[PDB]
């Protein structure tokens, strides 16, 4: 009751993410489209040895139209009213008609090497309770 | 980044309370509802438990109805009662199709709460300066205080000792009750000379030239942005400044989504997809999203020296004059065909200052705005090449010689650019010739700022040119100072002097009051004239939040602003609406008509005590115990089609309205007009259209181009996307203050390596008008030379380095203004959090 | 009424983090723990998923520690991450056994939090006075104008140029680290003459009547209150300003609760349950509640004339030593036996402004006090029979020939009250002919204000008397005024003109300021120093909120507050502890000690730079980085028996710590002194404690007894329960200003009715210090001509009112205030939800 | 899941109170005692015909000692550490220890006479959640 229940899931394990290549995950369920990032960069909220792992919603918090990544800014991009979004910056909204900056996972990174997903720090597109 | 930490936001229930409501803030004025329900109860996740009747347990696709994000949702007092409500927008409004920006998204989140600690800074009653500070006191006490000062003041010095700044717009601060209200205390049972508007420091139109010409600066519908075969958009970023407008009526246009619209209502007419010029020395993300949409061989960025429209627009309506390219028989029958003769002053000066340009035929605007190509390309800077692409995708004929169908568009870059009444003319010249106003896919308008909202009795009194109010407050004149929703210390022009001089006359009232019993009220009144006679100034402030300005006033009045009152206005497209209260005012705030009739009410009472009857009777007419009250004594009463339009029948209309103005009402619905002109008769005495005659002449305001000359950079300036005006909401809001803490200055990055400057860096701009500072943003599309800072800014005004500079109207020249750039400081640790890329879309 | 509407709270999980925290607040010093838990997981209502090891989902009986009020849950900044955090009340704390006060219990509710929006005021970065308003910027640059314009106004005109105002106090906005820090920057390296503290206008104690004597002002323990036969309460009002104090130690005295433990430490002596003698001109809630547990035959309230203490105590001195009812043994082991002669202008005056009373022996205080029951009686007012009841309370043995064990307990009624010196010392008299001085059940203590953390250099180069600072900025002199932690406009003395003259002055370096080049900082530099010089003042702010008075500085720095930082403090009971950091400052702010130790930095820098090398030396020794840093620096090597405490060994105390001095450290715990004097042994230079002979010589401050003669009512002032201090964090708190949103004035309903005043008029108090506002609150339990307003209040400042007067040693004599009163507005709207009915508990 | 959900429970009918003379209740549930009363003016949070029928929690909100109604005064009292508390005016804490004003009813008036409690406006003490 109270707050909401986040689950503890296992998303991926740090040697399945290559340098600035997003990894399609789902989290806190199958219908809630994100992705991991290794930035190379110690970051907010980034997690493993580099402190360079973060995990983001993939859709747009304005309208929710899905992300577009591009590599050489490291940004997620909308084509739908064209906002840009930080990932190196806790997903801080460069400019765009969100009323909410991207959408971040807490991370955990286990004693072996998987990643955990335990938390969103803002509302998902599309659903009134993170959790359904 | 600043992130909410809410996981979960209440349901609306199916049995909420609706209410429609326009958006507060800009001139597109989107459609929204605010739905609101008993704190503790609640809507269900089932579609019979909600109000959207959708099972809201699976997540939603894109662009869905059933969502709100957290600054939708607040919790706000409504009859005395806690109550939950979602500020939504609408879908089924024809201005938005359910879209929101980021500023009208956050009306709930900007809305005072107690139970959710939102907007504290909203002022709950009246202040007044006494024992030493601002003190807290009731109404009684304050209207008291400001109708005896304010009599004495106007009883011995005349009415011209009163000096006002009001608000003349619609939307929260502003709309018809509000303006009436201001207006018939300031113009009916006063006759106020010495009054300035909230932009600019005369009682003048911002549009002077179209409208001279016949021209009303709102004449097209939204739709014409869809149908146009191109649209000219003149000194404006539609896209952070007019965004939905740009989002649901310019983008289909450019996609190609109206062709199928196009051909249905212009058949046996060509149609390609939407061109698009944009006039602006600055790339903008408006510029970015268009050639992202359309393509970059569909979008012509004219990239013009900073204030040389008039040139490059004079160039085009020659080269199009001289291809023929107009609508011969449009020119014939609505427009001017006596000749008339050039002022003996011209071209340097017109008639007079109350005309700097001169109306006349066709032919003779022709012959006098002669430019060549090549002039106008050393003028603007541009290539020749593109000015002459730009006199095609205007006046060139389509395939079987139809006439081509042109949406011109002008905001501030035009009308507080350089040379304000001719180069508005100049554009007005391209539309009248191309026969593209009254018509489907055309129109020259006003892309608009605020929302409009104007009522008001005669302003015959005030002079044409009015007074520089400014210059009077900064020359020691004036005695008692009247403000309303406004705050000249962020916005107005040359705001260091301003400032420097208002605290120091404010100050001399300040000690004399705080040395005075305020318990025996005549003695300090008599102390505060006397400050007065000395050179000082009483000062009322009239808003919602503690202000800048406010800071050196003696009293402060509390307003309730839209949503906790009912409120009308028209956006852009004259399409009027209510919007239907919703919470209660915070503490014991009023309505801004109110305050006014109160006002009165309190002069009619002190004057009737002091003796003086006949003065006393002049502020009847403010009997009103509701905003209600003041919409039927004005709009009602005084605007075109006013008897037809009352708070029910609106009501009934929903988010969609009426375009005014009204013409009749049939069956529960108040019948409107889609575009003016239609039948080519203008608003002239004659009811023809004039062109003008409007030469080029430099840079005009006074002190412009020693300015230029010699300073190192343009400081362009203008609106962020985030920021709503002077932050007076946002100033309180963490999404907009964890983005930009300071101001923002786009800088070229190469200006900024030779300058010696890293992003976050702060800086003074500095010039002889006054200085200010911003923090350095690196900016790759910026030209260099050319810096552009947000203006309005409580952590950095930009009007600190503007001018005094106006044309003969009084119009300020804010966006030409150069200065110089220096370190202040090492970037702070409060910037470290920033992103500082690119804010231009990549696909 | 305000209502949160907070329907449920999340639940402290078992593996929370758990902090030791003494209430940021009052003298008490309660213990409380903060747990803290990352946002986004929660406890659960079984009894392995919570702190408490209780099943949640039952209702908790009366006293559970397994729950918490809303204000006690907020959501906090830690190490960069949003927490939940829960600040509780320790149940196993001796001091509060698990009571919180109404203060104690928000400390959670007055934390900042972005994500809830609580305390939003509060400073997060530097702010400078420029471009004609208050802007943020970096410490560096902040920092560097503040050392710049005090170097060279140091060197110019020598350190007597700088005014300093600082705390002296422990608990949030004070405590070791940070009186240390302020204490080594003004003392160590400087010497900084004209410096007062937060509460009085010079550097002096509030006390020195008492430690002349030799007996230190704080020298028994809380367990004495349980274990007196009678306490004797003068000018404190316990339940509401040491309310935790005076409920969970005397009232278990006054229900006979203590009785049980009394027999078991003092078997072989008899015990009745305790009396209480209450000294106080009005009858309080503390006086309500005491007959409430103890019965009335078992309350002596001595409602006296106000600032009559001292005739009071010179007669029951006289009547106890008359009746032989006195310690002879103690006074002849440990008090003073020399004879020594009345000084030549003696009883007037004393042998010099620095010394009123005179010091001696029991024989020549008796005979130089002498006063009758009579002459005392018609002095205070009281009955005859009334003061020897008292004397028999207080001297008469018990059965057996036992001496009557008293704790004799004073607060501000007193140390502002008349005659500072010799009351405090007439009130010791008692204390020691009695010999309940070092003894269990005794003491002659302050109940104490704030918390207590002072440790700094030598003062010596003050003297004694010290300056009257708040005279030398009102008569125009000091260039530069560094205010740390306090607020002159809401809380000094002669309030009003205070405020007048000091805006005047900061007005003139605001005016130079906005007049000058920022970005050329020598230029901006040199403006200062020519305001200053023609009679300026340059005044740097470092607080953590928007001050009152810094509405009138140049420069304000955030400071970070206890909890924010980890801070020592003792309580009333000498009882120290460390509260350990639980979350971040917010923004850029730092602790007070951390900005002293950065400003040290800057000024070597800068006179560095300046080439004065031997000057700049004095500021080395501030290389902290830590608050810990500031802890070792100066209490560890400076503080009695302070070797033996560290941040380690004090948190292994939990909040029960240690009484202070240390004297040795065995396993684990610092060994510490339950009582001081045990020995017999005083604070003077051979041992023995000194009586005082201290005459009553009438109202002695100038102007009091004229400002008397020539006003109506009695403007006596203090505190209020729910307010703390000069609602600093209450102006931000719902729950406190829904309650007074103005200050309170307590009147007699007749005295209302003979003024034509009704509950909720807005009244203006005046005299000829000055003037100010409050709310009339009819009051039947106070006496008529005898008023009593709520102090420190930013809606109504009663220091207004007044006047300059202070005793010889420049104690400000706040309590004995008369003046007028007069309505300024009927009651306003926004008091009409308050209740108006009596504070006092019915039974 | 979340928004705690009262329970629309009957308290009682009109006709049962007398003027100032408060009637035992309990609700949420059966442990929650509070009582409803007619105070013979109107008054905030108050129903009927008279707009003076208010109810509360009885229960102190500082430490939990049940409260003491004066009727000559209207207020109630905590014996606890003395507390006074003002029905006339929303439960305003008068003086005392609560940093709570008292918890109050949402009340409503069927159209029979009965009254019913559907809310409770502040945080009752010894429960985490106004339902348990
Ligand atoms: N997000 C947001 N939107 C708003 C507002 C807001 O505060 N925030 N406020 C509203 C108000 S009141 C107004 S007035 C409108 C303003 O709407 P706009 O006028 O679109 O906004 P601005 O940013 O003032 O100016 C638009 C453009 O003028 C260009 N410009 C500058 N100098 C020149 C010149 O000499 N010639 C030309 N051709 N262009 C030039 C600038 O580069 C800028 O891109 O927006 C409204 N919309
Ligand atoms: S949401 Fe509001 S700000 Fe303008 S674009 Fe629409 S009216
Ligand atoms: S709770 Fe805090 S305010 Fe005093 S009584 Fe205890 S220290
Ligand atoms: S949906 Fe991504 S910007 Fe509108
Ligand atoms: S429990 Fe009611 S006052 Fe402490
Ligand atoms: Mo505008
Ligand atoms: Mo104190
Ligand atoms: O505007
Ligand atoms: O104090």
């Amino acid at each position: 009751a109270a707050g909401v229940e986040y689950p503890a899931n296992r998303l991926a394990n740090i040697s399945e993410l290559t340098l600035n290549e997003p990894l399609d995950v789902a989290y806190p369920d199958e219908d809630a489209a994100g992705v991991l990032l290794k930035l190379g960069t110690r970051v907010e909220g980034g997690v493993g040895p580099d402190g360079d792992i973060v995990g983001f919603s993939t859709i747009c918090p304005h309208k929710g139209f899905p992300l577009s990544y591009s590599a050489d800014n490291k940004t997620f991009n909308c084509p739908g009213h064209f906002s840009v979004f930080d990932p190196e910056k806790g997903g801080q909204q460069v400019w765009g008609q969100a009323t909410q900056n991207l959408p971040q996972y807490v991370l955990r990174v286990a004693d072996n090497g998987d990643i955990f997903a335990e938390g969103v720090d803002e509302l998902i597109y599309g659903r009134l309770s993170n959790v359904l | 980044a600043f992130k909410r930490h809410i996981d979960r936001l209440p349901i609306i229930p199916a049995d909420a309370k609706k209410h429609n409501v326009t958006c507060h803030f800009c001139i597109v004025g989107c459609g929204y509802h605010a739905y609101t329900w008993p704190i503790n109860k609640q809507g269900g996740t089932d579609p019979q438990n909600n109000i959207f009747g959708v099972d809201l347990s699976e997540q939603q696709q894109a662009e869905s109805d059933a969502w709100y994000s957290p600054s939708m949702y607040n919790v706000v007092k409504q009859d005395g009662r806690d109550v939950h409500v979602v500020i939504k927008p609408d879908h089924e409004c024809v201005v938005n199709s359910g879209l929101g920006s980021v500023r009208g998204a956050r009306m709930a989140e900007t809305s005072f709460s107690e139970a959710r600690n939102t907007q504290q800074q909203r002022l709950t009653d009246p202040l007044v300066w006494r024992y030493g500070q601002m003190q807290p006191t009731s109404w009684d006490d304050a209207l008291d205080l400001v109708a005896r000062v304010t009599a004495k003041i106007v009883k011995e010095k005349g009415e011209d000792a009163l000096i006002v700044s009001a608000f003349d717009h619609g939307g929260a601060g502003g709309g018809y009750e509000n303006t009436w209200g201001t207006g018939k205390l300031y113009f009916e049972a006063m006759k106020v000379k010495n009054i300035r508007i909230h932009n600019r420091p005369a009682y003048n139109s911002e549009v002077h030239g179209t409208r001279d010409m016949g021209v009303g600066e709102l004449n097209n519908c939204y739709e014409d942005a869809e149908l146009a075969d191109t649209i000219v958009a003149v000194g404006t970023n539609a896209l952070e400044t007019q965004t939905n407008y740009f989002l649901n009526h310019w983008i289909p246009n450019l996609r190609g989504e109206s062709l199928g619209k196009k051909k249905e209502l212009m058949p046996e007419e060509p149609h390609e997809a939407g061109r698009i010029i944009i006039v602006d020395p600055r790339r903008t993300v408006t510029v970015n999203a268009c050639e992202q949409t359309a393509g970059a061989d569909n979008v012509l960025h004219l990239a013009i020296n900073s204030g040389t429209d008039l040139a490059l627009f004079n160039a085009l309506f020659t080269y199009i004059a001289d291809k023929g390219w107009v609508d011969r028989d449009f020119i014939d029958k609505s427009t001017l065909r006596e000749g008339t003769a050039r002022p003996p002053l011209y071209p340097a000066r017109g008639v007079s200052e109350a005309n700097p340009g001169h109306l006349s035929s066709f032919e003779d605007a022709v012959e006098g705005c002669r430019m060549s190509i090549e002039e106008a390309a050393e003028i603007t800077g541009l290539d020749a090449a593109q000015i002459i692409k730009a006199a095609e995708w205007i006046g060139m004929p389509k395939e079987g010689g139809k006439r081509r169908r042109v949406m011109f568009g002008y905001e501030k870059g035009l009308i507080w650019g350089n040379d304000n009444y001719r180069t508005n003319g100049a554009l007005v010249n391209l539309a009248l010739a191309t026969g593209n106003i009254g018509r489907p896919g055309g129109g020259v308008v006003r892309l608009g700022g605020h929302q409009e909202g104007y009522v008001r009795p005669s302003d015959a009194h005030v002079g044409r040119p009015a007074a520089y109010v400014d210059q009077l407050l900064i020359g020691g004149q004036g005695g008692v100072h009247h403000i309303w929703g406004c705050d000249h210390y962020k916005t107005t022009l040359n705001a260091h002097e301003f400032k420097r001089v208002y605290k120091k006359r404010t100050d001399m009232v300040k000690d004399a009051m705080s040395a005075a019993p305020y318990g025996d009220r005549e003695a300090m009144v008599n102390a505060i004239v006397d400050a007065i006679n000395q050179g000082g100034l009483f000062a009322v402030n009239v808003d919602i939040i503690p202000t800048k300005i406010g800071e050196a006033c003696h009293v402060i009045l509390p307003a309730a602003t839209s949503g906790e009152m009912n409120l009308t206005s028209m956006n852009g497209e004259r399409r009027m609406r209510l919007t239907e209260r919703y919470m209660d005012p915070p503490g014991q705030s009023m309505p801004d008509c109110l305050i006014a009739a109160r006002l009165a009410n309190t002069m009619e009472r002190v004057l009737t005590e002091m003796g003086d009857v006949g003065y006393a009777a002049q502020f009847k007419g403010f009997d009103w115990q509701t905003e209600e009250d003041a919409f039927m004594d004005g709009y009602n009463k005084n605007a075109h089609g006013g008897e037809f339009v009352t708070y029910e029948r609106l009501s009934a209309m929903g988010t969609n309205g009426f375009q005014e103005p009204a013409t009749g009402f049939t069956d529960g619905k108040i019948e409107g007009t889609q575009r003016l002109y239609t039948d080519g008769v203008f608003s002239t005495d004659d009811g023809k259209a004039r062109f003008m005659d409007a030469p080029w002449r430099g840079l005009q305001a006074p002190g412009k181009q020693q300015q230029k000359d010699s300073h190192k950079y343009l400081i362009n300036n203008g609106r962020a996307n985030v920021v709503w005006q002077s932050a007076y909401l946002d100033q309180e809001n963490d999404f907009v203050m964890d983005r930009f803490p300071y101001p923002f200055i786009e800088m070229n990055p190469e200006d900024m390596a030779e300058a010696g400057l890293k992003e976050g860096d702060l800086v003074e701009i500095y010039n002889d008008a006054g200085a200010t500072q911003a923090m350095a943003y690196p900016t790759p599309t910026a030209r260099r030379g050319e810096t552009f800072m947000l203006f309005g800014f409580p952590t950095g005004v930009q009007g600190n380095v503007t001018s005094a500079g106006t044309n003969e109207l009084i119009i300020p020249n804010y966006k030409q203004t150069w200065g110089n750039i220096r370190k202040i400081s090492d970037a702070p640790r409060n910037v470290a959090h920033l992103s500082f890329k690119s804010k231009e879309y990549q696909s």
